[PDB]
């Protein structure tokens, strides 16, 4: 065969927000091969950091209407969608933001951590008014790939939080849009070859080089399918035998709980206390007899 | 348990394992009794003797043993209770009247 | 307790037919319990005992 | 698939006989002298000791080639609880 395989070549980073990456040497077809079925899975898959749990002091819920504030409450929470976060090491961070006086409280009002890495400090958070107007507000940050509303967290997790934990749903998604081309690449002897570039646009928290090495090894590993393949008795307690109302009498003097606490013992240990053929009849029946010794007892 | 049961299991004891170096010591311990106790409770019922009952079908299968197979007797010493030929043969002459090698000629 | 049929009864009215006894057919009941009350067998009974 | 995935190397880079006396299980030296120490059957003899029951006056270092290797094919243990040994029926011969 005369195959070629290719090779990553080109990172021109043109923003922060907007890039390009180029790609070569592709064969003919290979480019609508290895243009698109990134794509797809470049659209979706991507883990990143997003806010989640937003709650303020003093504000019991979403509805609600805190003063000093210019905004309404629903609304900062949709202000608060849009931060980019560049978290390193962990998957939970809570962050915590402190304001006094007139001035727009901004994604420059945090209390920065190590590994965080506020992409978009610039941002508009919220705009307070008033002289004593002091906002503070304890976010939980986390990090994931994929799509959940607030509604998904809800049934399913039963444990119930304290009042006041106002959510937002989960924008994980750290791509916004992107593009790609088909041109020729300059080998010389195949002037058939051709070259690819994929210019990527999307929000903070990405190096793109990285964006295109996780999206090979989504795909290169749903191939592995392909390349490859083609005594209830023990805890019964006492009262169950309608047992005789003088050995019951006794049972319950020799603190015995379990029929297992009893074959613990054997019929030696029973014979002390006044007022074994009784026994020695009924256990012959169901399946049990004496003298029986246990280990690795209790398993509660 | 009465005694009319052991001896029935004494000889239900011994027919299975004659093939093997058996002794009557081993017999004791799975009996559990002593190695006297054996030879007094065999006159009771058979009038015979325990010590060389278990030597006597040592003779009584290699009766056929020998009379079956191709086997010669240098190694029926070593295993069916002797060191040596000169004692296996005689044991047969106070038994059945016959010396071992004309045993088989007969037809 | 008037299961099966239509006429409740007392103690005595049991005594009639049956026999007269008055604290041994009260603690017929109490014992009626005691081998009846085991909440394991009668764990069907207590879905019945959360309604 | 596997042409693919090489275009992306350089971008990922009970029993029956188990319920019946020692004299029915095609064996002779492992029936006669278990039901003299109380154990007529398999039953007590998967719980009980054979460094007692071999030591008494019928067993000894010879059984346990006529009771391991039974409790090789039927599975049970030393000292084993047993689920529901024993039914109405109790008899010998």
């Amino acid at each position: 065969t005369e195959f070629l395989k290719p090779r990553l070549v080109d990172i021109e980073q043109v923003s922060s927000t907007h890039a390009k990456v180029t790609l070569e040497p592709l064969e003919r077809g290979f480019g609508h091969t290895l243009g698109n079925a990134l794509r797809r899975i470049l659209l979706s898959s991507m883990p990143g950091c997003a806010v989640t749990e937003v709650e303020i002091d003093g504000v019991l819920h979403e509805y609600s209407t805190k003063e000093g504030v210019q905004e309404d409450i629903l609304e900062i929470l949709l202000n608060l969608k849009g931060l980019a976060v560049r978290v390193q090491g962990k998957d939970e961070v809570i962050l915590t933001l402190n304001k006094s006086g007139i001035g727009p409280v901004t994604a420059a009002d945090i209390t920065h951590d190590g590994d965080v890495e506020i992409v978009k400090p610039q941002h508009v958070i919220c705009h307070l008014t008033d002289e004593n107007a002091s906002i503070s507000m304890r976010i939980k940050v986390q990090r994931g790939r994929g799509y959940v509303p607030a509604s998904t967290r809800i049934h399913s997790e039963e444990d119930e939080r304290p009042i006041g934990r106002l959510l937002v749903d989960a924008c994980y998604s750290p791509v916004e849009r992107i593009a790609y081309n088909v041109e020729a690449a300059r080998v010389e002897q195949r002037t058939d070859l051709d070259k690819l570039v994929i210019e990527m646009e999307t929000n903070g928290t990405i190096d793109p080089e990285e964006a295109i090495r996780r999206a090979a090894t989504i795909l290169a590993e749903q191939l592995e399918a392909f390349v490859d393949l083609r005594d209830p008795i023990l805890l019964r307690p006492v009262d169950d035998l309608e047992l005789t109302v003088r050995s019951a009498n006794c049972l319950k003097a020799e603190a015995i709980h379990y029929i297992g606490d009893l074959v613990q013992r054997t019929e030696v240990e029973l014979l002390k206390t006044p007022n074994l053929t009784e026994i020695k009849d009924v256990l012959a029946s169901r399946g049990l007899s004496l003298g029986m010794r246990l280990e690795n007892w209790p398993p509660a | 348990m009465s005694h009319q049961k052991i001896i029935q299991d004494l000889i239900a004891w011994i027919d299975e394992h004659i093939d093997q170096p058996l002794n009557i010591d081993v017999v004791a311990k799975k009996s559990g009794y002593s190695k006297w106790y054996l030879q007094r409770m065999f006159r009771t019922v058979t009038h015979q003797t325990l010590g060389d009952y278990i030597r006597q079908r040592r003779l009584l299968l290699a009766a056929v043993e020998l009379r079956t197979t191709e086997r010669p007797i240098f190694d029926i010493a070593m295993d069916l209770g002797y060191v040596s030929q000169q004692t296996f043969s005689r044991v047969f002459r106070r038994q059945f009247d016959r010396t071992p090698s004309d045993y088989r000629h007969r037809l | 307790f008037g299961i099966d049929m239509n006429t409740d009864y007392t103690l005595e009215e049991v005594g009639k037919q049956f026999d007269v006894t008055r604290e041994r057919i009260r603690q017929i009941e109490a014992k009626a319990l005691r081998k009846l009350r085991h909440p394991s067998r009668s764990e069907v009974l207590r879905s019945f005992l959360d309604d | 698939a596997t042409i693919l995935a090489e275009q992306l190397e350089a971008f990922v880079d009970f029993d029956p006989i188990l319920l019946r006396p020692v004299d029915d299980l095609e064996l002779v030296r492992s029936a006669n002298c278990l039901k003299a120490e109380a154990i007529h059957y398999i039953g007590d003899l998967v719980q009980r000791t054979e460094v007692e029951l071999l030591k008494t006056p019928n067993l000894g270092k010879k059984s346990l080639t006529e009771i391991k290797d039974v409790l090789a094919s039927r599975g049970l243990s030393l000292g084993m609880r047993l689920e529901n040994w024993p039914p109405a029926s109790i008899a010998d011969e």
